[PDB]
């Protein structure tokens, strides 16, 4: 599967998400963002079935987007990740369901925090400091466990999530040819383009 | 099982058995496999249960809609309605269906419905996993018309083997009688059959 | 799909110069156990064409209902009805066809193997297959089940090509397709020993032969078989 | 899958005037995968030929099986094994194995050093012979050769016309089978002097 | 595949077209489904290729062996209980159906073995793809007692009936016969019903047509 | 079957071979594997022989009316995304097609879009689409530069489908090019891949394990 | 289980001259290993000067027909009986094909006739749809053992210039329908010797600017 | 298909048709499934055809051995040699086999082998495809010891039904007669048997 | 599977061989050596099915070895090949035939040429200028195609080498974890740790 990753610090959210993608035997990209801001603090990261996985994404992010200039008012990270699992909750159940996985992290100017959704493609969905989805998490969550903390900088986190990385490099079989970081705060959603260019 | 129909002299009779198995169980050991549709118009039930007992539930409600304005049906259209059903869905149907009636002008025939809805008009027909043996009897003991006892005696001394050698039928012999007097029951015990 | 319960076994036949014939027994097998013989798989139509059908008798039943509603239909506002315009051997196998054609398309065939034979209103002979699955084909003899593989064969030394139809006598055309139906009988557990042979000549018109049987046969040479090699009594 | 299709090739012989040809590709694959142009399937004991066809890791063991027991022939007979007397060899030795059979068809030629004339036989994987007094095809093309030979063959061809019938069916095959080609060679057996050649042809 | 024999006064005919399968496509223009099994003792056979060749030839060879050995000719039933006592060692994997034919000193015998291990006997067997055609030539043609000209004439009209109805089988007829008191007559070819047409064009090339890369001439002795 | 197409300065470069196979048989070495969608969008041909042909052409009528409607050239992403929801739509029913929708409006530049029944739409700058794609992708790989002359991006593209054919089986026949330009794309030519072997190992030194 | 589909043996073959074109296809249809007719036509005119033959599945292929002949006859009803461009045709049957892409028709169709310069002109289809103009196609049962042959003959492959090594291909020219149809012959015959799936009959449509010209020839009923 | 051997007066008489089929085919339509083990020992073949025939084929061997060092054989000792092999092989055999014998003592015996090797000892037995018809007939007209003719009569009448409704059984009748008189041939063609 | 290339140049072989072992999920080593030196001058590499792999390995090395003693004179390449080809031959009837995969290039003292002989499980030999096995064929015999020589230095094999892998790299789903090449010629075997060691 593909790498989704996923942790919250102390004002913001950040995703790690593999730039590769595969058909069969060859690679026929190495420069793909999996992600797909739903509204200027949402963000939205996937994994999962070929075709799916960014039918669904688009899909979302036209809800939202709609919502928003017919409100004119911006909807919460808690009530967007709701009507996602929503969502994929009538798809599991219909003559064919979308296999998508995914990550919602946003900014809630309403209370200043930040807040992190990680949903399967069943429903299923989970409020946590940090997530993966896949194999991503068995590589990953022991070192998390570990040094995590809630007090972390935006600074720290990044740390962080580069030992992760450099896990998943040395232990797991796929190549999937490194990871694109994001950021979501009070001040909106910018790219780590240097996790990238190092 | 065992059943089969007989025409003769008057009309008709109509026999079988009483056994209905659901494996080497015995369900019931008294059953009445001879449903009636109609007045003069009767039929012995084969095959699956469920489904036969719901088609002749069916069958009657027609036939009670059409004497109600067409006059009371023959005996060959009765079998018609049999068979639609048992055409139209020889798919989700297990039926084994022998239809007997007694008509004052054709004297009294018998039709046969087997899986498929293939419908047969013959002087006597019998069905029922048990008539595998007594395909000897049965065909080299038929005079054409018999007397009202001298055939209810061969009922009698078919659905005796028929019980003999095929455990999935048994219990208690059963006739009816459809003649120009009208419907008669008849019963005979097990000391008795085997007795011959 | 589905499957066939009660069966109808070979159904033979073949062209002459003034006609054609068709032959096919009585016996309406249910697996191994035979258990009819008042079964006429000769459905004549009109009085110009007849269809013999194999197959699932179930389904026989059915198509002849529809064949004499086909009757019973084109008559209605028609004064022709029975001269200039009265059904063909070819309107009527078109039809046909179709329909099982149509049926195979929707994964519910009628499981059976068709001949309809007759002679045109301008005096042609007409014998064409038609088969569950919507294939036809015509020919100087033709034949289901069996027949394709034993009868064919014998009514082939007869009428070897399309260039033999012309002088082969409605009596010799009979006379063979009758061996044939000892050959059928000799080597076939599904088949009966009595059956119906029907004739259609431009001339003389359409005879129905029923209910025969096949003599002049030999069994005799059965006394000189003992054991299977070794035995000697 | 069919064992006999994962390697590929082919194997064509004729017979002519007092002489015979044998000819064969130089393609050796795993499936698609091309590997090899220069794998030869026509072998020669004395002045018998053999080419075999098929699962290649039983094309080699065949022809040091068939080395081997020849070379024991000669120094047991002290002469040589004849054309003949060596297709009934190769034909029971295929059947000794019925039962988990070389995946093969091997395809004999060669000329009678006694009477001198000209032999050519196929067999199938359990031994089954096949002598012609035209030709023998064996392989994936194995229709196409069929094709080319029951039109281009002719009887009592001159070495020379022969060469030129024989190239040009196996080079046409070649070229509507999807897993034989590379190369060929073809050879040109006579009572004496046999001449060798390679033809080009398309490398797809 | 399409076999029969039949016997007549003095002796006993069998026949075979001589056509090799395969797929839909034709391996042998002109097979031999007629072998011997002994001087006047002959086999014919359908099925498995290989298989039957093989397994006559074994039969044969221990029967030479025997017969030298008992100094008497090879009796037909020998032969028999050989060859199926074999097969159905084997529980019919070795797919070799066929027709046993000859004459020893007590007549005039013929068999059927099939791949089982089981045999049958009768004055007429058909073996093969076109066993129904066959047979209905037969069937129909048949009387007791027949001239060596007639069963000759039956069978070998048995055969055709098979090469034209039947696409497992075609090409030439084969016959062997065997008499009483005389020698057998192996008859490869006694009919050639079929005989391509000539072509309509002839298509030799001009010698130097193929390109060539290399030529030399390689070695044979030492 | 191999197929590939590549953006550069000059725009891009598309290249297919033409053979066709039914099990081990060449039933054809004379297959259009480049779908003429219209004057300015060209789409390739891989996975299902009729899919690709039916739909594209589909794909080409659709562009036609959204021409006339807004009375502008449309864009290639626009028409990938058209193509990739019908595909998307069936997704289940058992489709099959990888291909390469090219085309360079004023806007957009030069773009390529490879896609796929799976319902993927990638957008890219180099693709190779086949049973030969991991060998035209060697040539490819090692050569490409985005400053490529127009000779020699054709060059490219073609010594690559080569490649392929040689190695692969199920590839082979005859090379045919395009390029697309702003203007609309050029054909260049049907090169039979029989006579251009010879030629390249001649000019060029390469395939020396090749005797001829 | 049921099973809708059946293959009728059967092969035809297309090959477009320089201003004609031809479509043959022998007349044998069988199932299994026996025979249904020695001659029941697979090649028909269909109007407006195009021949067109599906081969497959006999039933299949008589639906297409008889639906792509309907198919004509309206597009002159709507169009002011205005002539079918042959390739206005082709496009035409991909719809009809492609209509079945879930059910395909199992059979491969060839048109073959003149295009709006004169010039001969044939069509091969996918069995759902995939088109392609061919100049000579072989299709059918045998079609694996003819086109080695015209690929060599009518297009010269893999043949050269005497006494200039590999270095000139021998040029092509085109041949007139005389020679085309002698081509045809040949191959039929061939294959015919070695598949057992065709044979009996072979029947020829030329197609030119006068109409519809059809020739018969006996093949071995083997 | 159709085989039986019946006990009476002198001893018994074992018949069986001559149809044998492969498929719907008639691959013999005139088969010997009378096979002779020993001189008052026969038996009737039913089952599959290969192996029925090489059982018989052992048995009489070791038979031919027996007598040969321990005096000729009784009739129970053959129908043991005859199930040793049916029941150690069960796994790769299908043998419905009957067998009969006249032994001066005992009269004259009838044991029926089935699948699977289990023996019995009855007054008469019936195996083949077609056995499942003349239950009726058989069990209802069977009296205890008849004559030589008496009984010739049922034999005929048994095999005649039999062959009328089961397809994979037909032919020629087949009958031998095990006797102090000794080994009898009978054959009653078809315009006979059908008749009745 | 894993990577085993090899190539002949102008005199001396050269054998590739990815280093990773991998185990379902995890990766257990990245520093495996599937190379085994049967003689002074003859090296062979292999892949194949996990225990399969290097049980057959040294059991043909042993034989070699035990003859060489024995004879006191070195096994030829070509007859070093064909013993194996001979043994794998055996082994694919038998009730449990080894799945291995092999390249043998050694350096024929008596002809003074380098030979490389590439065989795969069935028993399928063929004498070639490079070889590979499994998919590894795919990515790079296309590049080999286009630059090998065989008048090339050993020294320019290397850099031929160096790019058939780093094609493997950006296009190949698995990641080998590198390779380890080694050198057979007229002074024997020896180790580039410098393709490592860059």
């Amino acid at each position: 599967m593909d790498i989704i990753l996923g942790i919250r610090v102390q004002d913001s959210v950040i995703l790690a998400s593999s730039k590769a993608v595969t058909r069969g035997i060859s690679v026929l990209k190495d420069s793909d963002d999996k992600t797909r801001q739903l509204s200027p603090h949402t963000l939205m990261s996937f994994a999962g079935e070929a075709g799916d996985t960014v039918q669904f994404a688009e899909y979302i992010q036209a809800n939202i987007q709609l919502y928003s200039i017919r409100e004119d008012y911006e909807l919460s990270p808690q009530a967007v990740s709701s009507f996602v699992r929503q969502e994929l909750a009538k798809s599991i159940r219909s003559r064919r369901p979308y296999q998508v996985n995914v990550l919602i992290g946003g900014y809630d100017k309403k209370k200043n925090k930040p807040e992190l959704y990680q949903i399967d493609y069943l429903g299923t969905k989970v409020e946590l400091p940090y997530g993966a989805h896949g194999y991503s998490g068995f590589y990953t969550f022991s070192l998390l466990d570990h040094h995590y903390r809630p007090d972390m900088t935006t600074e720290e986190g990044l740390d962080l999530l580069k030992l992760c990385v450099q896990e998943l490099e040395k232990r797991m079989p796929m190549d999937f040819k490194g990871v694109i970081v994001k950021i979501v705060d009070k001040d909106g959603i910018r790219q780590v383009d240097d996790f990238q260019a190092q | 099982t065992s059943i089969m129909a007989v025409t003769f002299k008057d009309g008709v009779i109509l026999g079988a058995d009483s056994r209905t198995t659901t494996g080497a169980y015995i369900a019931n050991r008294v059953t009445d496999k001879l449903t009636r549709v109609h007045d003069k118009i009767w039929c012995c039930r084969s095959g699956s249960a469920a489904d036969t007992q719901a088609i002749a539930d069916i069958v009657q409600y027609h036939l009670e809609l059409y004497t109600s304005q067409y006059g009371t049906p023959s005996t060959e259209t009765a079998a018609s309605v049999f068979k639609e059903l048992c055409y139209e869905n020889k798919d989700n149907l297990t039926a084994g269906i022998i239809v007997a009636g007694y008509d004052d002008k054709n004297k009294g025939e018998v039709y046969t419905i087997p899986l498929g809805g293939s419908v047969h008009k013959l002087p006597y027909a019998i069905a029922g996993s048990g008539s595998t043996f007594i395909y000897g009897y049965c065909d080299k003991n038929f005079r054409e018309n018999m007397s009202k006892e001298e055939t209810v005696d061969f009922i009698k001394h078919s659905l005796s083997q028929a019980i003999k050698w095929d455990g999935s039928s048994g219990g208690v012999i059963r006739m009816v009688v459809l003649t120009a007097a009208g419907v008669e029951r008849l019963i005979f015990y097990p000391d008795e059959y085997e007795q011959l | 799909t589905q499957q066939p319960i009660v069966t109808g076994t070979s159904v033979i036949s073949m062209k002459y110069d003034n006609g054609v014939i068709i032959a096919a027994d009585n016996l309406g097998s249910y697996g191994s156990l035979l258990r009819f013989n008042g079964v006429e798989r000769l459905i004549p139509v009109g009085d110009n064409t007849v269809v013999g059908i194999s197959g699932d008798i179930s389904d026989m039943q059915h198509i002849e209902r529809l064949l004499k509603d086909l009757v019973t239909e084109n008559a209605y506002d028609n004064p022709l009805a029975d001269a200039e315009e009265a059904l063909e051997p070819s309107y009527i196998f078109e039809y046909l066809a179709t329909v099982m054609y149509q049926r195979r398309s929707k994964m519910n065939p009628l499981w059976n193997a068709i001949i309809v034979a007759g002679v045109q209103s301008n005096g042609d002979q007409f014998l064409r297959y038609v088969n569950l699955l919507g294939v036809t084909y015509s020919s100087p003899t033709l034949a289901t089940g069996f027949g394709a593989h034993m009868a064919n064969p014998l009514l082939r030394k007869v009428v070897d090509r399309e260039s033999d139809i012309p002088k082969t006598t409605v009596q010799v055309a009979e006379e063979a397709i009758v061996n044939a139906m000892r050959v059928l009988y000799y080597r076939d557990a599904r088949s009966s020993r009595n059956f119906s042979l029907a004739i259609i000549d431009k001339n003389t018109g359409l005879t129905f032969k029923k209910n025969l049987q096949v003599e002049n046969m030999k069994w005799d040479f059965a006394k000189d078989i003992k054991g299977y090699g070794t035995q000697k009594i | 899958s069919d064992p006999s299709s994962i390697n590929g090739g082919i194997v064509v012989a004729m017979t002519g005037k007092d002489c015979v040809a044998i000819a064969c590709d130089l393609r050796l694959g795993s499936q698609s995968l091309g590997v090899s142009n220069k794998f030869e399937k026509i072998f020669h004991y004395g002045h018998v030929f053999l080419g075999i066809t098929g699962l290649a890791t039983d094309v080699t063991t065949l022809n040091e099986m068939f080395r081997y027991k020849t070379n024991l022939y000669k120094l047991k007979e002290e002469r040589a094994i004849e054309p003949e007397t060596f297709t009934q060899l190769v034909s029971s030795s295929l059947y000794e194995r019925r039962f988990g059979p070389y995946f093969v068809g091997p395809v004999v030629a060669g000329i009678n050093s006694k009477s001198g004339k000209p032999f050519i036989a196929g067999f199938d994987l359990i031994g089954c012979i096949d002598e012609a007094k035209d030709f023998i095809v064996s392989g994936t093309a194995s229709d196409q050769l069929f094709g080319m030979c029951e039109s281009l063959y002719e009887p009592n061809l001159e070495p020379e016309d022969l060469f030129e019938t024989i190239s040009q069916a196996l080079l046409n095959a070649a070229d509507r089978d999807a897993l034989s080609g590379w190369g060929a060679v073809v050879y040109i057996i006579k009572k004496d002097e046999v001449v060798k050649r390679y033809l080009k042809m398309r490398q797809d | 595949t399409t076999i029969v024999g039949v016997k007549f006064n003095n002796g006993v005919v069998i026949a075979a077209d001589t056509r090799s399968t395969q797929g839909p496509i034709v391996a042998d223009k002109n097979c031999a489904k007629l072998h011997r099994i002994s001087p006047k003792i002959w086999c014919a056979g359908a099925g498995t290729a290989a298989d039957t060749e093989a397994v006559t030839q074994l039969i044969g060879s221990n029967i030479e062996l025997h017969s030298l050995y008992t100094s008497r000719e090879p009796r037909v039933v020998s032969a028999l209980q050989m060859l199926k006592q074999h097969l159905f060692k084997y529980q019919g994997h070795i797919g070799a159906y066929l027709i046993v034919a000859g004459v020893d000193p007590t007549g005039s015998h013929l068999f059927s073995i099939h791949a089982h291990g089981s045999t049958d006997v009768g004055y007429y067997l058909s073996l093969g793809s076109g066993s129904l055609a066959a047979m209905a030539v037969l069937e129909s043609h048949w009387k007791q007692d027949l001239t060596k000209e007639e069963a000759i004439k039956l069978a070998s009209d048995a055969i055709q009936a098979g090469i034209w109805n039947d696409l497992g089988s075609g090409s030439n007829v084969d016959v062997c016969v065997m008499e009483i008191g005389k020698d057998a007559e192996y008859l490869r070819n006694y009919l050639t019903p079929n005989v391509r047409e000539e072509k309509q064009k002839s298509y030799k090339f001009p010698r130097g047509t193929t390109a060539v890369l290399k030529e030399s001439i390689v070695n044979i002795c030492d | 079957t191999t197929t590939l197409a590549f953006r550069f300065q000059g725009g891009i470069i598309v290249a297919v071979d033409s053979r066709a196979t039914a099990g081990n048989w060449v039933a054809s070495q004379t297959v259009k594997r480049v779908i003429e969608i219209n004057p300015f969008l060209l789409g390739t041909m891989a996975g299902g022989a009729a899919d690709c042909q039916f739909w594209e052409t589909w794909l080409g009528s659709q562009c036609r009316l959204h021409e006339l409607r807004e009375k502008e050239r449309i864009s290639v992403a626009a028409a990938s995304k058209i193509l990739s929801n019908l595909v998307y739509q069936y997704k289940g029913a058992g489709l099959s097609m990888g291909t390469m929708i090219c085309g360079y409006t004023r806007k957009e530049g030069p773009t390529i879009y490879y896609v796929d029944s799976d319902g993927t739409r990638l957008k890219g700058d180099i693709f190779c689409v086949g049973s030969g794609q991991t060998f035209a992708y060697g040539v490819l790989d090692s050569n490409y530069k985005w400053d490529l002359s127009v000779e020699d991006a054709l060059y490219l593209g073609k010594r690559s489908i080569l490649a392929a054919a040689h190695r692969d089986a199920y590839s082979g026949g005859s090379v045919n090019l395009y390029h697309v330009t702003e203007d609309g794309w050029i054909y260049h030519g049907n090169h039979d891949v029989g006579e251009l072997f010879w030629k390249v190992k001649e000019e060029e030194g390469s395939f020396n394990n090749v005797i001829g | 289980q049921f099973n809708p589909y059946g293959d009728n043996g059967g092969t035809i073959l297309g090959i477009a001259g320089e201003d004609f074109a031809v479509l043959a296809g022998d007349t044998r249809n069988i199932t299994d290993y026996s025979i249904n007719s020695r001659y029941e036509p697979k090649v028909f005119d269909c109007g407006d000067n195009i021949v067109m033959s599906a081969n497959g599945f006999a039933a299949d292929g008589d639906a297409l027909v008889k639906r792509f002949k309907n198919s004509v006859k309206w597009y002159h009803f709507d169009h002011n009986d205005k002539k079918l461009s042959i390739n206005s045709a082709a496009r035409n049957i991909q719809h009809l094909l492609y209509g079945k892409r879930f059910f395909p028709y199992y059979v491969h169709t060839i048109i073959a006739g003149l295009d709006e310069d004169g010039k001969g002109a044939v069509y091969s289809f996918d069995p759902v749809g995939s088109y392609e103009r061919e100049q000579c196609r072989a299709g059918g049962a045998a079609a694996s053992l003819i086109m080695p042959f015209l690929d060599n003959q009518v297009n010269f492959k893999n043949q050269y210039e005497p006494g200039t090594n590999g270095k000139v291909k021998k040029p092509l020219k085109y041949l007139s329908v005389e020679e085309v149809i002698k081509l045809v012959r040949d191959s039929f015959t061939s294959a015919t010797e070695r598949h057992i799936q065709v044979g009996d009959g072979l029947e020829i449509l030329i197609v030119t600017k006068d109409g519809v010209r059809k020739e018969f020839y006996e093949l071995k009923r083997d």
